[PDB]
Parts: C-alpha cells; structure tokens; sequence
C-alpha cells in the first residue's frame, strides 16, 4: 500500500487480503458493471 | 412519498438517474408489434 491506514475496515482482518473473485469496470454510460466469476459456469462448465 | 424495499440493494444503482421501481420500464424500447409492451413492465421471467 501507500499509506498504512488506507481502506482499513473495522473488522480485524482487511478482506482485501483474501483472493479476489471478480472485477468491475465502466459501461457505455459511466456506471459500474458487476462481473462475477460464477459467470464462467456457462463457458468452462461445458461437456468438452 | 415512501415505499418499503429490501436492505441489501446496492448503492451502485442510486448514484445515477434511475427509476424508483428498480425494474427499468419504457415505451421506446420496442416498436414493431403490440402484445410485447405489457411484459416490458410486468414480466420478471425475462431479465432487466
């Protein structure tokens, strides 16, 4: 980090440490999109 | 005016201009047939 005390949460373990299970980005208008890993259940979950 | 709602709805949606029902409605969203409008509001079998 840059400054010890950034995004610190009240809980004793900052959940940012844990493995990230997704990603967000901006849409055609400027709104956050919520792309979750579970959306792979349509591509990698194939019979192939 | 007031309306009850769930508590686990995100703040992503309320930062930009949106509709209070949460289900995005409209009439400009289809223009070839007629039996397809009532479901743009009253059908949740489909997606938003």
């Amino acid at each position: 980090t840059r400054h010890a005390g950034d995004f610190s949460t009240v809980s004793e373990q900052d959940p940012r440490q844990f493995p990230p299970q997704g990603i967000f980005f901006y849409n055609k208008d400027g709104i956050l999109t919520q792309l979750t890993l579970r959306d792979a259940m349509g591509t990698i979950c194939h019979s192939s | 005016e007031f309306v009850a709602m769930p508590v686990s709805t995100d703040l992503q949606y309320f930062r930009t201009a949106c509709n209070p029902r949460g289900r995005a409605s409209g009439m400009l969203y289809m223009g070839d047939r007629d039996a397809d409008i009532e479901a743009i509001m009253f059908d949740h079998t489909q997606s938003d």
